[PDB]
């Protein structure tokens, strides 16, 4: 946690669908974007910090 | 937390239509048959007015 590993994400079409149709996830918390509505959004700036 | 909004809705409002009805919202493919849950989600959040 002191060390998260930062992934940038780009020039890609990503599918969130499937992250739905497969999914262990117990907390699936979103902030400022509907969960539903990122199959319709284009983004960037895109940051994984896992 | 006494004022929230209406996070989810299936459609659009119309010009002056104020909507309060407390059902619940499908986000997914899977019914939710008004139990939250996965793909679940209540459509009102309360904002946090600290």
């Amino acid at each position: 946690v002191y060390a998260w590993n930062r992934k940038r994400i780009s020039n890609c079409v990503a599918d969130y669908s499937v992250l739905y149709n497969f999914a262990p996830f117990f907390a699936f918390k979103c902030y400022g974007v509907s969960p539903t509505k990122l199959n319709d959004l284009c983004f960037t700036n895109v940051y994984a910090d896992s | 937390y006494n004022y929230l909004y209406r996070l989810f809705r299936k459609s659009n409002l119309k010009p002056f239509e104020r909507d309060i009805s407390t059902e619940i919202y499908q986000a997914g493919n899977k019914p939710c048959n008004g139990v939250a849950g996965f793909n679940c989600y209540f459509p009102l959040r309360s904002y946090g007015f600290r």
